RNA sequence: UCGCACGCGGCGGCGACGACCCAUUCGAACGUCUGCCCUAUCAACUUUCGAUGGUAGUCGCCGUGCCUACCAUGGUGACCACGGGUGACGGGGAAUCAGGGUUCGAUUCCGGAGAGGGAGCCUGAGAAACGGCUACCACAUCCAAGGAAGGCAGCAGGCG
RNA sequence: GAAACUGCGAAUGGCUCAUUAAAUCAGUUAUGGUUCCUUUGGUCGCUCGACUUGGAUAACUGUGGUAAUUCUAGAGCUAA
């Protein structure tokens, strides 16, 4: 599951993949736009309210 | 005598609820020398496709037939009778085309053999495009 | 669509009998007295011949 | 079709352009302006095919560009613009002005007029119109909307304009015994004095019209245009004069021609 | 689409026509408006040529017309009592061209009021509280009085006409189209226009 | 709004572009009178599922049963109506004739229809456009089997 | 000066004759029963309250997906 995460403040945006599905669950089921906090994403992550904007299905 | 529809039928152009202390009956000239009939200006019909009472105009050919059906109502059906050249035969053929002319109730004593004279204008109808403009009163008959 | 003539017109008219001996006597000595090359251009004149008199003809009329 | 046309074949191109079928498929299609489509003549045509200036399409492109061919008071740089009736072409690098003017056949004639004659031409009206506030117009035969006429001015009377300020200097009125050019049909090109009006209501009314050599003939009021009071035009004529001599004695001139010079 | 062609029903002596081509786009029809009562929603489209048609599918006020007075006001419909055309337009009250509807009063009265400064409708017993019309009824200058006098000898009302002023609901018939430009001006129904509908209504009742 | 010279607190010359409206050019669209191959082993046809007219409206750029609601029973025909076939796109025209006629006109100009068969639509002033979309039908293509994508009766060219 | 936004054209032309028998079409007239690109000629301080307003976005940087489309998704921007 490739994240496609960008930081608007600075410019930078990186992909970064993620292989564990309990720290998805902050993330499955959710819409637009919503102001996600992304505290278990990792142990760097944590209080990074990220907003969710959406990305491609596994056929493009 | 008149306004026996669901709707109020009347002259659109003039108005006849103004203030007070007959009607001022809208009626216009049709031109080409054609004469405005006594009846439209003095009569009480009121009908949208008259000649003289109604928002037509008559431009375009003007043709005359005979006429040989009443039935219908506000309209009649004409003949009109003419001969066909062929080059081939040095003869003719009678050939007619019996169209639908528009009759206002201007023209009163209308009888069939009737001698009318037309006027092209815009479709009245599916089939209609033409209007009486004057009644020739048909040979003899003075019974 | 292309600019051009598309007209073909034939200069002679073959004649309605080909095979009597009264015609074949006259064209051949037309040929070889004035060095002619085929029967084609002997009905050629005649056909040149036949508007000049046809035009002619018309005009009498009038 | 689903829309308007914009080709021109050199087949259906009207008969006085005098274009020759051998060269192109196509013809010189008119722009839309003041005159219409058949009774015109592109500025393409007038150059190339009239004058011989240019040889190709191409060599008229550059020419009109240069600026140097100004149509009645405006320099215009369309290949294709239908210079119609007396529009005085006037070209500034030789010091020639042209007029478009028949010739006594359906013709467009090569006319060279004077530069004082360069700037007025003579307009047909064809209405008068009250404006929005009570203001009369006249349109003429170019679509010049002249606002505050001459009040005498009726439907069918022609006006002297002035090129240079768009304003017109006098008009003629449409009487009998005047001149006129028949501006259409088999008498087009014909010039001669007004002889007879006849009436037609709903109709169309048609003019007699008597030619200066007594060769009276008739013609329609549509294609009629009055130039001049009597026998007096108000512009330069060209040769011929508009009179349709038969074509027996075109015959004896074009002979005579030759055998007197030589 | 829905599509306004001739070609596609029979000749004059009852023969089919058969098609040649398909339906052509200026041949179009579209669905129809049918306005109602309420506020203001009118949809624009636009139309051959680059135009603009104002479909008005629910409207309350018209610009009516009073024609003796010379007079015309902006009122808010209230009711459709008579509908010409079809009787289920009555039901399902919808505006067209030549509806009979009802109108408030109050627009037209004043009028009366201000410009006469006469009593009408006012059924008798009460007095105006706002008191603004009893001062424009009195406190005329001395030479205007005798203008303001000649006014009341054209100050009669029919009586039918003054009936629907008592209640102050007056009928009133459509006369723009309304599906097209949006508007649903009209006029007010007057004497012999007036006593036709009235005949007719209470047929309607019975 | 943008570009060239610019001469005197601000005004001037040469333009391009832009729009509201009116005429003009240009189209498109309905009508008006006349004209069309054969067929009777096609003589009655049309209609309340519009057939022909009247009234009032809807819709349409507008005239109009175009459509709706209420009415009248009307309209065409032996002068061939209606229907069927057409190995029928129509005309200007072509061949052929003393005179008259016969046959042809898919074909360069004009006008109509279409892009495999229907149907519906977006934009645009103008399309029911298909070298534009949206679906069904028939044919056909790549595929990783998840999906995507096509219309040479346009010039060539290939098969039948 | 590539690109891209914008404007216009793309409804012209070309091919074919399948459908179609007062239908198309041909001659003649009408739109006073209508709409109009472009062009041309006219209008457009007339109205009683600024030395030029505003924020998006394409191109570009950069992260990418799908086997694949003239497929585009996200983040910073910057003009009419």
């Amino acid at each position: 599951m490739k994240l496609n995460i960008s930081f608007p403040a600075t410019g930078c945006q990186k992909l970064i993949e993620v292989d564990d599905e309990r720290k998805l669950r902050t993330f499955y089921e959710k819409r637009m736009a919503t102001e996600v906090a992304a505290d278990a994403l990792g142990e760097e992550w944590k209080g990074y309210v990220v907003r969710i904007s959406g990305g491609n299905d596994k056929q493009g | 005598d008149i306004q026996t529809e669901r709707a109020y039928q009347k002259q659109p152009t003039i108005f006849q609820n103004k203030k007070r202390v007959k009607l001022p009956r809208y009626y216009k000239n049709i031109g080409l020398g054609f004469k405005t009939p006594k009846e439209a200006i003095e009569g009480t019909y009121i009908d949208k496709k008259c000649p003289f009472t109604g928002n037509v105009s008559i431009r375009g050919r003007i043709l005359s037939g005979v006429v040989t059906k009443m039935k219908m109502q506000r309209t009649i059906v004409i003949r009109r009778d003419y001969l066909h050249y062929i080059r081939k035969y040095n003869r003719f053929e009678k050939r007619h085309k019996n169209m639908s002319v528009h009759l206002s109730p201007c023209f009163r004593d209308v009888q069939i053999g009737d001698i009318v004279t037309v006027g092209e204008c815009r479709p009245l109808s599916k089939t209609v495009r033409f209007n009486v403009l004057k009644v020739t009163k048909a040979a003899g008959t003075k019974k | 669509p292309v600019a051009r003539s598309w007209v073909c017109r034939k200069t002679y008219v073959t004649p309605r009998r080909p095979f009597e001996k009264s015609r074949l006597d006259q064209e051949l000595k037309l040929i070889g007295e004035y060095g002619l090359r085929n029967k084609r251009e002997v009905w050629r004149v005649k056909f040149t011949l036949a508007k000049i008199r046809k035009a002619a003809r018309e005009l009498l009329t009038l | 079709a689903r829309g308007p046309k914009k080709h021109l074949k050199r087949v259906a191109a009207p008969k006085h352009w005098m274009l020759d079928k051998l060269t192109g498929v196509f013809a010189p299609r008119p722009s839309t302006g003041p005159h219409k489509l058949r009774e015109c003549l592109p500025l393409i045509i007038f150059l190339r095919n009239r004058l011989k200036y240019a040889l190709t399409g191409d060599e008229v492109k550059k020419i009109c560009m240069q600026r140097f061919i100004k149509i009645d008071g405006k320099v215009r740089t369309d290949i294709t613009y239908p210079a119609g009736f007396m529009d005085v072409i006037s070209i500034d690098k030789t010091g020639e002005n042209f007029r478009l003017i028949y010739d006594t056949k359906g013709r467009f004639a090569v006319h060279r007029i004077t530069p004082e004659e360069a700037k007025y031409k003579l307009c047909k009206v064809r209405k008068i119109f009250v404006g929005t506030k009570g203001i009369p117009h006249l349109v003429t035969h170019d679509a010049r909307t002249i606002r505050y006429p001459d009040p005498l001015i009726k439907v069918n009377d022609t006006i002297q304009i002035d090129l240079e300020t768009g304003k017109i200097t006098d008009f003629i009125k449409f009487d009998t015994g005047n001149l006129c050019m028949v501006t259409g049909g088999a008498n087009l090109g014909r010039i001669g004095v007004i002889t007879n009006r006849e009436r037609h209501p709903g109709s169309f009314d048609v003019v007699h019209v008597k030619d200066a050599n007594g060769n009276s003939f008739a013609t329609r009021l549509s294609n009629i245009f009055v130039i001049g009071k009597g026998n007096k035009p108000w512009i330069s004529l060209p040769r011929g004069k508009g009179i349709r001599l038969t074509i027996a004695e075109e015959r004896d001139k074009r002979l005579a021609a030759k055998q007197s010079s030589g | 689409g829905i599509s306004r062609d001739n070609w596609h029903k029979r000749r004059k002596t009852g023969g089919k026509r058969k098609p040649y081509h398909k339906k052509r786009k200026y041949e179009l029809g579209r669905p129809a408006a049918n306005t109602k009562i309420g506020p203001r929603r009118i949809h624009t489209v636009r139309v051959r040529g680059g135009n603009k048609k104002y479909r008005a599918l629910r409207l309350d006020v018209g610009n009516f017309s009073w024609g003796s007075e010379c007079c015309t006001r902006k009122t808010r419909i209230i009711d459709v009592v008579y509908n010409a055309s079809n009787n289920e337009l009555v039901r399902t009250k919808t505006l067209v061209k030549n509806c009979i509807v009802l109108i408030d009063s109050t627009p037209y009265r004043q009028w009366y009021e201000s410009h006469y400064a006469l009593p009408l409708g006012r059924k008798k017993g009460a007095k105006l509280t706002p008191e603004e019309e009893e001062i424009l009824n009195k406190k005329r200058s001395k030479k205007i009085q005798k203008k303001y006098d000649e006014r009341k000898k054209n100050a009669k009302i029919s009586s039918l006409l003054e009936e629907q002023f008592q209640q102050g609901k007056l009928l009133a018939c459509i006369a723009s189209r309304p599906g097209q430009c949006g508007r649903a001006d009209g006029y007010v129904l007057e004497g012999k226009e007036l006593e036709f509908y009235l005949r007719k209504i209470k047929a309607r009742k019975g």
